[PDB]
RNA sequence: AUCGAGAGGA
DNA sequence: CTACCGATAAGCAGACGATCCTCTCGAT
DNA sequence: CTGCTTATCGGTAG
């Protein structure tokens, strides 16, 4: 249901997101 | 965006609690001694003692500070203006001296260009008033350990501080096989 | 893209893996356009940057330039 | 200077988050000193995290965020186009410094952080309250304070200060697979 | 102690030279081949002071 | 970097069940648990041995020559 | 100590006597220009000071969440809103006590039972 | 090497594997523990040296 | 196991537990500016020179370089090259005093200036003994 | 002990009143201070002690 | 302590402030400047009285005038006339000087 | 931290740990007990030297 | 082998 | 009343740092 | 978280 909000776990997606979109050297990239 | 010329002003509180009168001063680039505001603020065209205390106090009704400064104001109706304030700091070789440094290092960021004279002076009363906000106990020391007022030099930057040493040399080896060629 | 100059010779494309291997640099070519097209330099290259050729490549394509992906 | 400085900000916060100036940039007003900073400065390090803007309709202040989004966000999970930074232009996320972390709220877990106020499992550990009202970003998972060696500890919670701080300089002289090739 | 330290002495004169063991070589090498810091500055010296002996 | 043949801590034969396990899980649709249990192992040092094994071997075939 | 500058060169002025008729005599080493007595006043010194205490109270006060918040009442206006923090000086010796800004009459009143207070 | 006792004559006794061996109870004095410390052994070479150690 | 030992299934190690490899590699080159002096792979024997390791040269071949499944250990040479001064200076590095493994594999290129190059890795396998850390 | 964590909780618990407590009388300039020292210093000084007489 | 003065739990505090250190600045306020230039009366109605009282068992308009905290009065072994005839013994003759009670 | 209010002395806040290493620390805990030895860490590795150079 | 920079073990 | 000498106070500058250890990179 | 040097001031002698 989406308006609705969200839980903790929830959260983890929401790192995954990050991290695909930038990695573990970003910063050194970037 | 343009160099590393550095830069360093200072605004001391010459002074301890109660040692005699209060007086602040001063410093700068290429320069022999410091320099009490009042002057300095004379010399950004900033002139009547008090459309000075403007530049630094903010609001009236802090007489606390505001004679805070006044023995400041004293150390200068030695001079009232602008070109005796150029004056203090070694005539026309170098009043040009100091028109200078008030463009060229005292403050730089903001501008070097040629005017940007109250840009500035309306900043040294920023300092001005920190540095009296701290002594007088209103506001707390300046932290060094803020995360928040560091940076990190990356690969970049650094990459970067060396391009430019190089690409000046480059640049200027070439000013000469060039001084030489003549044809 | 990176490239290297092996005396008495072309020009090679640069491949990470490769310089890895003989001691040379993953570096890259630096040309300005000097006025009244022209060299001065080269410019070791960060690896997965834009340059690198590992910036585009598949997986598969990795392995297949010998690079851990 | 400016005078209703509140008016601009807000302006300059949905611009940053709508993506029209840049996310990087830092956005400090300061109240009660009567400042307000803005820095573009390169080198500062910086930020979580997500937002939360009371922006609600049938009920208090809450997360943007939403299981719509992420649950469409999923959907990239599996399809293996909502990306890490359509989070950001849609305003879930936020990036923040130091300086900027200054003047906000933030708050830890979010559940358990705003759900409104109403036994005990004697063994979960001690948490305290819920006391403030104000949040305006909720930290994204508070695991992610630590680093990449630490991050590999299993409990460090239980686990006296230094002593994590050994093995993890140790997990770098561990020894396996550095690389596929 | 007129015999052992005056302060004639004190100062400088006729400056000794270290032999060698105090200041050898080698090197990657041989045929080049190659050394310690007082061999070097013991020239800068043994340098400037033959520019004195050529002015005079 | 491949199955062991046998456990370590124990003696058990193991490398011959690797196989035999990605099945049970892919493919009857089972928990690993379950799996495990179905193939022999009942010990958790032999369990163990499996439910980690960790076949980086499938991926250096990957390179080529 | 609030004093005064010349009108005619906006500088400062300072101060001599009405020996002659008693009084007092401020007056700018700028012009001549004169003035007649703020007040006997001249000079105050406070070591022990409260003039830091309240310290930016602003409308925007209110908004500002770090600025965690009470249950009292103001005594004008009635509400429950309000948003308190220590005496701002910084000073070492200072009191450990609250100051609560209303937040619908910008009202601002204390924690404190002994000291009394006007600002 | 902080008091004499990070110093002291034993009484050898070779064995198989590589790490000198030592009993628990000389631990303190040497402050040792085993998760890697690492210790020197030296070898007298004279007659009375060796009283000297042995003895003192 | 005490004061931070512990103790160790030799059984499991046997079966497996703990292992490592354990590779190293060696590196060479050839010469400095000569135009006359350039160093020179090979096997070397004297020649007028005569320093020339104290270990043993005959797991090279005649390029210089030992071959693959070759066992080395003490204080083997590896890499056989020769340099030549004014004559036959034995210039060649050995495997590590203390170490021993097997060749895995070597490696000839080149470099930048054409350049002889050489790489050799020596494998060993190592297992958890009696002093090793945790 | 289960009810020892009952009594272990609520033992820090009496301890978060005290500091509470002595916060509060402190807000209200009611506090004492301690021949020489800062009336803050006391209310810092008195709840360090509260609590760690409670971890105690 | 001296020997019998042993627990004159009063005894100690007499040294305490027989010794403990201790500047007007302590306990003194503020401290201001009025010109009051009439030595016979105040331009303050707060001194009003203090006035009617300086004669029972040259001088200039400019007032310097010190407040004193009701506190470091009692946290101090304390005393107007002590500090005054502190104030006084200083300068002897060269101040003319007074006080609330 | 930024997660709490301002002008609070209350004990959480200001770096008070009350559950156990067992049970388990909390976020800030965490964080505050972390700055806990890094002051130890970092003492150690000054102790270890100021001491050395007195045993001199 | 000298020499200078960093990394790591107690 | 002046000048010189002596004493006191203030301001400015200098050298040390755990032991022992293995190893890696780079250069006239 | 100082020992040394320089400068300034109060004192004594001529
Ligand atoms: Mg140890
Ligand atoms: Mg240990
Ligand atoms: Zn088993
Ligand atoms: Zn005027």
């Amino acid at each position: 249901d989406e308006s609705a909000p969200i839980t903790a776990e929830d959260s983890w997606a929401v790192i995954s997101a990050f991290f695909r979109e930038k990695g573990l050297v970003s910063q050194q990239l970037d | 965006k343009g160099s590393r010329f550095i830069s360093t002003l200072q605004v001391k509180l010459y002074g301890r609690e109660g040692s005699s009168a209060r007086t602040i001063k001063a410093t700068l680039p290429y320069i022999k001694q410091d320099i009490p505001i009042v002057i300095i603020f004379r010399a950004l065209g900033i002139i009547p003692d008090g459309e000075i205390l403007e530049h630094i106090c903010y609001d009236v009704n802090d007489w606390q500070m505001l004679e805070m400064l006044k023995p400041c104001v004293e150390d200068g109706f030695v001079i009232q203006d602008r070109e005796t304030a150029l004056d203090f700091i070694g005539k026309e070789k170098r009043i040009q001296y100091a028109k200078d440094i008030l463009q060229k290092e005292f403050l730089p960021h903001i501008t070097q260009l040629e005017g940007f004279e109250s840009r500035k002076a309306f900043f040294l009363g920023y300092m001005i008033n920190r540095l009296l906000l701290c002594a007088l106990d209103r506001k707390d020391q300046d932290d060094r350990d803020h995360f928040g007022k560091k940076r990190l030099d990356l690969a970049g930057p650094l990459l970067a501080q060396l391009f430019k040493t190089l690409f000046k040399k480059l640049t200027k080896d070439i000013f000469r096989y060039m001084q030489r060629t003549v044809e | 893209k990176p490239m290297v100059n092996e005396s008495d010779g072309v020009t090679h494309a640069l491949y990470p893996q490769e310089a890895r291997l003989r001691n040379l640099t993953y570096s890259s070519g630096l040309f300005v356009d000097v006025k009244k097209k022209v060299f001065i330099g080269r410019l070791p290259i960060m690896l997965r940057s834009k340059n690198c050729y590992l910036s585009e490549a598949t997986e598969s394509d990795l392995y297949k330039l010998k690079e851990c992906p | 200077v400016h005078r209703n400085p509140a008016r601009l900000m807000e302006t300059l916060r949905t611009l940053r988050r709508k993506g029209d100036i840049n996310p990087e940039v830092s956005m400090i007003r300061d109240i009660r000193e009567k400042e307000l900073k803005i820095f573009t400065d390169a080198g500062r390090v910086y930020r979580p995290l997500f937002i939360v803007e009371d922006d609600e309709s049938l009920g208090h202040k809450e997360l943007k965020v939403r299981k719509g989004h992420i649950a469409k966000l999923m959907a990239t999970e599996y399809q293996d186009e909502y990306t890490w930074s359509s989070l950001l232009n849609e305003g879930l996320v936020e990036y923040i410094d130091a300086e900027e972390e200054e003047s906000i709220l933030i708050a830890m877990q979010p559940e358990d952080l705003e759900p409104a106020e109403a036994d005990v499992d004697p063994a979960k550990r001690i948490r305290v309250s819920h006391h403030a009202t104000t949040f305006t970003h909720c930290e994204i998972h508070p695991s992610m304070i630590l680093g990449v060696a630490a991050s590999i500890i299993p409990f460090p919670d239980h686990n006296q200060s230094p002593r994590n701080t050994y093995q993890s300089a140790m997990g770098k002289q561990a020894m396996g697979v550095f690389l596929t090739n | 102690n007129e015999v052992f330290s005056r302060p004639e002495w004190m100062i400088l004169t006729c400056l000794p030279v270290p032999p060698p063991p105090v200041r050898p070589s080698i090197s990657f090498n041989e045929s080049q081949r190659g050394e310690d810091d007082l061999t070097f500055k013991l020239a800068d010296i043994l340098k400037a002071n033959i520019s004195l002996e050529t002015l005079e | 970097m491949i199955v062991p043949v046998r456990c370590f801590s124990c003696g058990k034969v193991v490398g011959d069940k690797w196989e035999s396990y990605l099945n049970l899980l892919q493919e009857d649709e089972l928990d690993e648990g379950t799996a495990l249990s179905r193939l022999g192992l009942k010990r958790y040092c032999c369990r163990r041995m499996i439910l980690t094994h960790v076949d980086l071997i499938e991926k250096f075939l990957r390179y080529n020559p | 100590t609030t004093f005064r500058f010349c009108r005619d060169c906006n500088n400062m002025l300072y101060p001599r006597e009405d020996k002659e008729n008693n009084r007092l005599l401020f007056e700018c080493r700028t012009c001549s220009y004169v003035e007649e007595a703020g007040s006997p006043l001249v000079y105050r010194h406070e070591l022990i000071t409260n003039i830091g205490e309240t310290a930016g109270v602003v409308q925007d006060i209110g908004s500002d969440p770090t600025l965690p918040r009470s249950d009292r009442e103001c005594p004008k206006c009635h509400s429950r809103e309000n948003v308190f923090f220590q005496s701002q000086q910084r000073r070492k010796d200072t009191s450990m006590v609250l100051f609560f800004v209303c937040l619908s009459c910008s009202h601002i009143f204390t924690s404190d039972q002994k000291n009394k207070r006007t600002q | 090497s902080l008091h004499k006792m990070s110093m002291m004559a034993h009484r050898v006794k070779v064995i198989p594997y590589s790490t000198f061996r030592l009993n628990l109870s000389v631990t303190s004095p040497y402050n040792a523990d085993f998760d890697g410390d690492e210790m020197n052994l030296h070898v007298p070479q004279s007659e009375e040296t060796r009283a000297e150690l042995s003895q003192l | 196991n005490q004061e931070d030992s512990m103790i160790m299934n030799q059984s499991s190690i046997d079966r497996g537990l703990f292992r490592s490899l354990f590779f190293r590699s060696y590196m060479d080159q050839e010469k400095k500016y000569g135009m006359s002096i350039t160093e020179t792979f090979e096997k070397p024997q004297r020649t007028n020179t005569l320093r020339m390791k104290h270990g043993t040269y005959d797991k090279l071949d005649d390029d210089g370089l030992i071959a693959p499944g070759v066992r080395v250990s003490g204080e083997d040479v590896i890499i056989g090259k020769t340099t030549p001064i004014s004559s036959k200076r034995d210039a060649s590095t050995p495997l590590r005093s203390t170490e021993n493994g097997i060749v895995d594999q070597v490696l000839v290129t080149t470099n930048q200036d054409g350049l002889k190059f050489v790489k050799v890795r020596v494998r060993t396998t190592k297992i958890p003994q009696i002093g090793d850390k945790f | 002990d289960g009810p020892t964590m009952r009594e272990i909780t609520e033992t820090i618990a009496e301890a978060k009143k005290k500091v509470l407590d002595v916060t509060k009388e402190a807000q209200a300039n009611l506090l004492t201070a301690k021949h020489g020292m800062t009336l803050r210093e006391s209310f810092e000084d008195n709840v360090v002690r509260f609590l760690n007489e409670a971890r105690d | 302590l001296e020997p019998g003065h042993a627990a004159d739990q009063e005894q100690a505090k007499l040294i305490r402030s027989a010794i403990e250190h201790t500047t007007l600045k302590s306990v003194t306020i503020a401290s201001e400047i009025y010109y009051d230039p009439d030595p016979r009366s105040t331009v303050i109605p707060e001194d009003e009285e203090i006035i009617q009282l300086h004669f029972s068992l040259q001088q200039s308009p400019w007032l310097l005038r010190l407040e004193l905290d009701r506190a470091a009065m009692n946290d101090k072994d304390l005393t107007m006339g002590q500090v005054g005839e502190r104030i006084k013994q200083t300068f002897k003759n060269d101040l003319f000087v007074i006080w609330s009670e | 931290l930024p997660h709490f209010s301002k002008d609070d002395y209350s004990p959480e806040s200001k770096g008070f740990v009350e559950n156990s290493y067992l049970r388990g620390l909390t976020p800030q805990e965490f964080f505050f007990h972390a700055m806990g030895g890094r002051e130890g860490l970092i003492d150690t590795a000054v102790k270890t030297a100021e001491t050395g150079y007195i045993q001199r």
